[PDB]
C-alpha cells in the first residue's frame, strides 16, 4: 500500500476496437524519397499520390489502428497494413477532394485519382 | 485489434470499471460508464483524429450541430455519475454530453457534437472533470479572496460584504440598497459568479424587501444584528413573497429563545442553516439538530472539517482572537467551552458521511478558508473511509456511492438551496459551462483548468516567456476569460426576480450575465441530492453528546491528513 | 511546483525573516516588521517540521526578547497569526504578546 | 564657434558619420543623414531650448501646426534608412520626421512640427528609435506573455488561441464565430495592438467564411486540423475574396502530399509560410524550399535563430516533450530525426543574411519565445557578419545595409505580409506612433520606452516611492496608456473589411481602434523590404544539404551570443 | 537592473529553492513543489555556470533521491523543465523523471 | 507587518543581492543585473545599519572591482540610485561610476 497520488488500478481484459467491421489486409509502398506517415482516419484511398497500393482497396476504409496513431513509410518501404470501414454515414468531403460524398461511388473517385497520378488505380 | 486497459487508459483516460485513486487519499471512483465508440476516439494533435475531413466536420456552419468547445475523454465526477464522455459547449453551456466527432465516418456521434471549422478542443484524456464548486457562505473583505477561491476549483461566490468593514468581517451581509448596488458594480470586475446577501433584519418588512429590489439574491439573519424573532420571522416573509434564500446564524447566546424558539420563528419555513454545527456560530450547544428539520438545508463551514488533533486548541483560539475574549474573564471562557466542543465536532464528519449535512461551505475570510471547502470535502470522506469503513450501498471495492454523496455537498446542493441550480451546480446538458478539469495526483488540490461560461478563467501554468507553458514556474494564473471585456461574458450576478423586473442591471449599466434567482421556498431536505437524511438529532445539553437513532455519534481526531504536506510549500 | 496565491505571498515572509535574522546576526536591534517576520517564519517551519499549535503557542513566545528588538517594539505586537499546513492540513496559530 | 563630434553625440545624440554599437554585439550603425539645423537642436529641460517665446511656440493653438509630442534628438533605425531627426506625433500619428520647434527664430524648422503649449517632450537624444516589433506567429495561451513582448519591444500580436485549450497550444486559431467574438471582447484589455487568426480548415466555404465575417484578420492553415489540399484550397479562396492572409504550418507527415502537392494546392496564390525552416513544423525534410517561391512571404519562428551549439539538444527534447514522443518507439525516433535537422537550422541562419527568409516571429508558447524576436534577430545577425563578414553592400565599415535587412523582418516585412502596413510597422509620416526608444548598450535586449498611439505603454522605471524614478528596482512596468479607458484609445485591434462593413465591433461594444486589413492578395516576395529574393532551394532528402545556386549553405553553431549573460539574471 | 518580467517570475524559483534545501538541512523528507524548486533552481543556476543541456539532462537526475522526498513525490515527478540564460543565450531544459 | 508597496518591491532587490552573492562565491564573474543587486542591496543595508549618506557613496564605489564583474560591466553602469530609511527617515543615496 505505497501511495501513487492519482494512479490507476485498470480492470482485467482488452478492449476491441472497430469491432464488428470488415477488416482487410494490403501491401503498400513508399514510392518517394521523403517519410509518409498516415494516421487512423484519413480515407485511406485519399493519401499521398506516391504511396502505391491497390486505390480501390483504400476506398470506404481507415487504418485499423487505435484511435490517434499512425503507420509510418521511410523513403522506398513496402509493409502490409490492415483496414477497417469507414462508419457512421460512410461520406468524405475534402482532404484530396476525391470523393466528396457516398464512399459508395467507387468509380468516380478511381477516375478522379487516376486523372490526379494517385499511384495504384488498376 | 485489441490494446489492454493500462495501455487504453494511458492514451484515452480509462474505460468501464477502471478506478482511480483521488490524489493520495485511499478513495477510488470507478468508471461507470463510457459513451465512446472503441476506435473512434476524439483526440486533438499532430495526425490525431480531430482533423479536416476524419474527426473534424468540413461541411458544417457553426449554428448546424457544430460545437465551439469539445473536452475529449473526460471522466466525469458529477451527482448524476461518474462515468466518460466528450463534454460539448456551445455559447457558454454544455449542450450535449455523450461523443464528439464527425458523422460522415464515425459511429456513435451524439448528433449536436459535431467538431467542425468552429470548434475549439480541450484535451480531457486522464483527467477529472467535475462543475464548478458553489460556496454559499462567503464574506466580500478582500478581493484577492477570488483566485484562492478559483485555484480549489470554486466558480460560484454567494454571500455578502463591502470589504473590510466590521459588518461584512463578521457577517454575510451588504446591507440596504446603496451598498448592494455598490457591490454589484464592484462586482463586474470579479472572475466568479456572485449572488449578494442583504440584511436579514427588522420589524418591518419594506426596509428588508427593498434590499431584494435593489438586486440582492438572498437574505441572511445574523446573531450580530439581533437573529431575533422578529428578524427571522419578517426575512422568511419577504423570501416567501421574493422566491429567494434565507441563511441563518441564530442565537448563539440564547438572548431571545432556544433553539425551539428559533425554530417556532421559522414556522416550517424553508430555511439554509449556516456552519450548522455551532463552532462557526449557533444556539450553545444544540443548533446542529437543524439538521435533522425537513425543512432546513443545512451546511458546515471548513475549519471543523474534519476533525484533526489541532481542531480543538486551534477554534478555542481562533474565537478568543475573533470574539476579542479575555482568558480572566469566567464569562468569556464558559462562552467558548460552550461553543467549541469537540463532540459536536466529531459528530458532523459522520453525520456528513449519513447524508445528514447536505452542504459544504467556506466562510471565507470570517471564520473559514476561501480555497478549502473542496479540499476539507474529499479529507472529511477519506477520513470516514479509514474510521467507518466503505458505506453498505458501495458495490466492485470502490467509494462511487460516498464519492456522489461528497461531490454534491459543494456542487449541486448549494446550487438547488440558494434557487440557482437551473443555471450552475452540475454537468448536465443545459447548464453553464462552469467545468474544472483536475489531473487525479491534484484532485481537490489544486485545479488545473477552470472553465468559466466556455472558457479558461485560471489555470496552473508555467513561464510565459517559454517556448512552450509548462516550464517552471507553474502556478495559478488568470486567462483570458478575465480580460477585458470577456469577463462580462463569462460571469453570473445571481439577482432576485423583481430586481430583473424592475431593470436595476440597465439601471446600473451590468454587462455581465444576468442570472434569475427562483424555486427556493418549495423545496427541503428531500431535495439534498444524496444528502436527503431527516432524523431526530438529540444534543445532550450536560454532555454536548450527540445521538441519532439512539445511537451516540463519536469518532477519533486524526494526527494527519492527505491533500496536505505532500503538495503544500507552506 | 502549482503555486497557489497564498504559497507565494508566504515566500515573501520567509523571505522578510531571512533579511531580519542577518540584521540581527550583525548586532542590530530589530524594528516592527522585522520581529514580526521573524517569528511568522518561525510558526511557519514549525507547522513544517510537524509540531503542534499547542507547541508553537508557547515557543513562539520565547524566538525574541525585548534586548533583541527597538524600544516600544514589544508593546506595539499584541499577538502574531499566522496560517500553514500541519500534517493534519491548515490551521490557525496565535501568538500571544510574542515579546516581553 | 564649434563642438567636438565626441561632446556634440554627448548632449544631443550621434550625427552624421557618427557610429553606435548596437548592445555588445560586432554591429555598427552609422547615422547616413540629419535633419538638424546645428546650433538650433531642440531640448528639453531647466534652462533648455523648448521653452515660450524661444523653442516654443506661444502663439499657435493646437490645430495651428502644433505637436501633441515631439521625440527630440532621435538615431531612427527602420527599413527607410538609419538617420537622425526629431518625430512629431498628433493624433497618436506620425505626422512629422524632421526638425522641430519654432519657426519664429530658428531655421530649418518642419513646418507642421511646431512645439507650442500643446507639446510634450520625449527627448530620444542618445536613443534608437525602432518601430514597434510585428509578432504575426502568437499563440493567446496566457495573458502574462503581453508584457513579455512588451518588454523586448513587440507592439502588435497577429495569431490565435483561447488560452490554454490544446487546440490554442499547438495552433494561431480562434476558431469559429463565437470564440472569435469572446477573444475580440478579451483584446478590450490587453494592452497591445492585436489580430485574429480563424482555423483555415474545411472542405465548404461557409463554415471558413463565417469566420472572417465575425472579425477574424486572418486564416491559420495548422496540420493538427488537417493541412490537407482541401483545406488548403478552400482558406485561399476565402483569403482571395476577404482580402486577408493566411498563415500555413504544413503536413510535416507528408500524409496526404509531399511539399510540391502543398504548392499545387496553392496554385500561384499567396500565403504566409510559418516556421519555414521546418523545426517549428512542415513538410519534412524539405520544407525550407517554400522561402525560393515568389508567391511565398516565408517567417522563421526563433528558437532555431541563430544555430548554436545546445540548439540541436534543446530541439530533440523540446519535440519529444511538445509531441509526447516516446524514445522506445523507433516511429517516433525516427519522425524527430527527419524534423530536427543541423542541416536546415544552419542554412536557415544563411538564408535570413542573403535576404531570402523575410520575417521573423516568436511562435510564443507553442514553439517560441514570446520576448526574443527582436533578440534573436539581432544575435542572427551578429553571427552572420562574424561568419560571413561585412556584406558586399556595406561602406565606410559601418553594418548599415545588414541592420536595415535585419530591422525590416520584425517591423515592415510582417505589417505587409498581414496588409496592415498602412497603420504600422515603420517610422514613416501618416502610420501609427507605436514606438520603441532604445539606450544603445540595452539594443534589441532591454526596451527603455514603449509608445503605443502616441502615449508611453511600458517603461523600464523605478521606485515609484523615491524621489525620482532612476532608483531600484528599475524593472518594466506598464504605463498610463494600459489604464483605464486609454488602453482603447492607444491601441488597435484588427478586422476584415467584412466584419467592419457588418458593423462587428459596435454589435460586440469594442472600444479600441479598428484597423482594417487589406491589400494582402496583391503581394509576394518582391514586396518584403530588403529581403526580397526569389531562388531555387534544394533540400537534398538523403543528407538534408541546402543548395542555393548549386553551393552548399553551411555554417557553425557558435558557443556564445552577445545580448546573453551580460543582459539576464536568470 | 531592468528586470523583465520572466527575471522577476524566476526570482521566486530561487526564494523556494533556498526554503527547501533549509528543510532538507534539518532533516525533512521534501514535499512536491519543494523537490521542484530544488531541481528547478540547480537546473538555473547551471545554465548561468556556463554547462550544457546534455549535462544539466543527465545531472538532474541525481539532485534529489527517493529517501530525501515523501512518499509518491518520485511518481507525481513525470519531468522538470526550466528555460534559462546560458552563454548561447536562452535554451529549454527538460529533467525526465528526475527522482528514482 | 503592514507592507507597504516599496517595501515589498525592495524584499526583491535583497533577494537578487543574495542570488548575486551566491554566483560570486561559486568564482562567477557577476554580470549587469547581479552587480547592480549587490551594490544596490549594499546601500539599502547601510541605511538600516545608520550609516550617514555621505559613508555610502564612498563605501558604494568599493563593493565590486572590474575583475568582480564581465567584460564592459563597469562601462554599463554609469550610477547605482537607492532610496532607503535612514534614522533620519527616506534618503537617496548615488553611487557615481560604482565599478572601475
Ligand atoms: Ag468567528
Ligand atoms: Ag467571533
Ligand atoms: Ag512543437
Ligand atoms: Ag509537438
Ligand atoms: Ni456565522
Ligand atoms: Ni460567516
Ligand atoms: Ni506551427
Ligand atoms: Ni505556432
Ligand atoms: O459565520
Ligand atoms: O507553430
Amino acid at each position: 500500500n505505497y501511495i501513487v497520488p492519482g494512479e490507476y488500478r485498470v480492470a482485467e481484459g482488452e478492449i476491441e476496437i472497430n469491432a464488428g467491421r470488415e477488416k482487410t489486409t494490403i501491401r503498400v509502398s513508399n514510392t518517394g524519397d521523403r517519410p509518409i506517415q498516415v494516421g487512423s482516419h484519413i480515407h485511406f484511398v485519399e493519401v499521398n499520390k506516391e504511396l502505391l497500393f491497390d486505390r480501390a482497396e483504400g476506398i470506404g476504409r481507415r487504418l485499423n489502428i487505435p484511435s490517434g496513431t499512425a503507420a509510418r513509410f521511410e523513403p522506398g518501404e513496402e509493409m502490409e497494413v490492415e483496414l477497417t470501414e469507414l462508419g457512421g454515414n460512410r461520406e468524405v468531403f475534402g482532404i484530396s477532394d476525391l470523393t466528396n460524398g457516398s464512399v459508395d461511388n467507387k468509380e468516380l473517385i478511381l477516375q478522379r485519382a487516376k486523372e490526379l497520378g494517385y499511384k495504384g488505380v488498376e | 485489434m485489441k490494446i489492454n486497459r493500462q495501455q487504453y487508459a494511458e492514451s484515452y483516460g480509462p474505460t468501464v470499471g477502471d478506478q482511480v485513486r483521488l490524489a493520495d487519499t485511499d478513495l477510488w471512483i470507478e468508471v461507470e460508464k463510457d459513451y465512446t465508440t472503441y476506435g473512434d476516439e476524439a483526440n486533438f494533435g499532430g495526425g490525431k483524429v480531430l482533423r479536416e475531413g476524419m474527426g473534424e466536420n468540413g461541411t458544417y456552419t457553426r449554428t448546424e450541430n457544430v460545437l465551439d468547445l469539445l473536452l475529449t475523454n473526460a471522466l466525469i465526477l458529477d451527482y448524476t455519475g461518474i462515468y466518460k464522455a466528450d463534454i460539448g459547449v456551445k455559447d457558454g453551456y454544455i449542450v450535449g454530453i455523450g461523443k464528439g466527432g464527425n458523422p460522415d465516418i464515425m459511429d456513435g456521434v451524439t448528433p449536436n457534437m459535431i467538431v467542425g471549422t468552429a470548434t475549439e478542443v480541450i484535451a480531457a484524456e486522464g483527467k477529472i472533470v467535475t462543475a464548478g464548486g458553489i460556496d454559499t457562505h462567503v464574506h466580500f473583505i478582500n478581493p484577492d479572496q477570488v483566485d484562492v477561491a478559483l485555484a480549489n476549483g470554486i466558480t460560484t461566490l454567494f454571500g455578502g460584504g463591502t470589504g473590510p468593514a466590521e459588518g461584512s468581517k463578521a457577517t454575510t451581509v451588504t446591507p440596504g440598497p446603496w451598498n448592494i448596488e455598490k457591490m454589484l458594480k464592484s462586482t463586474e470586475g470579479l472572475p466568479i459568479n456572485v449572488g449578494i446577501l442583504g440584511k436579514g433584519h427588522g420589524s418591518s418588512i419594506a426596509p428588508i424587501m427593498e434590499q431584494i429590489d435593489a438586486g440582492a439574491a438572498g437574505l441572511k439573519i445574523h446573531e450580530d444584528w439581533g437573529a431575533t424573532p422578529a428578524s427571522i420571522d419578517r426575512s422568511l416573509t419577504v423570501a416567501d413573497e421574493a422566491d429567494v434564500q434565507v441563511a441563518i446564524h441564530s442565537d448563539t447566546l440564547n438572548e431571545a429563545g432556544f433553539l425551539e424558539d428559533t425554530l417556532r420563528a421559522i414556522n416550517g419555513r424553508v430555511i439554509h442553516s449556516f456552519h450548522v454545527e455551532g463552532a462557526g456560530g449557533g444556539h450553545a450547544p444544540d443548533i446542529m439538530a437543524m439538521a435533522g428539520h425537513p425543512n432546513v438545508l443545512p451546511s458546515s463551514t471548513n475549519p471543523t472539517r474534519p476533525f484533526t488533533v489541532n481542531t480543538i486548541d486551534e477554534h478555542l483560539d481562533m474565537l478568543m482572537v475573533c470574539h476579542h475574549l479575555k482568558q480572566n474573564i469566567p464569562e468569556d471562557v464558559a462562552f467558548a467551552d460552550s461553543r467549541i466542543r469537540p463532540e459536536t465536532i466529531a459528530a458532523e464528519d459522520i453525520l456528513h458521511d449519513l447524508g445528514i449535512i447536505s452542504m459544504m461551505s467556506t466562510d471565507a475570510l470570517a471564520m473559514g478558508r476561501a480555497g478549502e471547502m473542496v479540499l476539507r470535502t474529499w479529507q472529511t470522506a477519506d477520513k470516514m473511509k479509514k474510521q467507518r469503513g466503505p458505506l453498505a450501498e458501495e458495490k466492485n471495492g470502490s467509494d462511487n456511492f460516498r464519492a456522489k454523496r461528497y461531490v454534491s455537498k459543494y456542487t449541486i446542493n448549494p446550487a438547488i438551496a440558494q434557487g440557482i441550480a437551473h443555471e450552475v451546480g452540475s454537468i448536465e446538458e443545459g447548464k453553464f459551462a462552469d467545468l474544472v478539469l483536475w489531473e487525479p495526483k491534484f484532485f481537490g488540490v489544486k485545479a488545473d483548468r477552470v472553465i468559466k461560461g466556455g472558457i479558461i478563467a485560471y489555470a496552473q501554468i508555467g513561464d510565459p516567456s517559454a517556448s512552450i507553458p509548462t516550464p517552471q514556474p507553474v502556478m495559478g494564473r488568470r486567462m483570458y476569460g478575465t480580460v477585458g471585456d470577456l469577463i462580462h461574458d463569462t460571469n453570473i450576478t445571481f439577482m432576485s426576480k423583481s430586481s430583473i423586473q424592475q431593470g436595476v442591471p440597465a439601471k446600473l449599466g451590468l454587462k455581465r450575465r444576468i442570472g434569475t434567482v427562483k424555486n427556493c421556498r418549495n423545496i427541503g431536505k428531500k431535495d439534498m441530492k444524496w444528502n436527503d437524511v431527516t432524523t431526530d438529532i438529540d444534543i445532550n445539553p450536560e454532555t454536548y453528546e450527540v445521538k441519532v437513532d439512539g445511537e451516540v455519534l463519536t469518532c477519533e481526531p486524526v494526527k494527519e491528513l492527505p491533500m496536505a504536506q505532500r503538495y503544500f510549500l507552506f | 511546483m502549482h503555486l497557489n496565491p497564498a504559497e507565494k505571498e508566504k515566500l515573501q515572509i520567509f523571505l522578510a525573516s531571512e533579511l531580519a535574522l542577518k540584521r540581527k546576526a550583525r548586532g542590530l536591534k530589530l524594528n516592527y516588521p522585522e520581529a514580526v517576520a521573524i517569528i511568522t517564519s518561525f510558526i511557519m517551519e514549525g507547522a513544517r517540521d510537524g509540531k503542534t499549535v499547542a507547541m508553537l503557542m508557547e515557543e513562539g513566545k520565547h524566538v525574541l526578547t525585548r534586548d533583541d528588538v527597538m524600544e516600544g517594539v514589544p508593546e506595539m505586537i499584541d499577538d502574531i497569526q499566522a496560517e500553514a499546513t500541519f500534517p493534519d492540513g491548515t490551521k490557525l496559530v496565535t501568538v500571544h504578546n510574542p515579546i516581553s
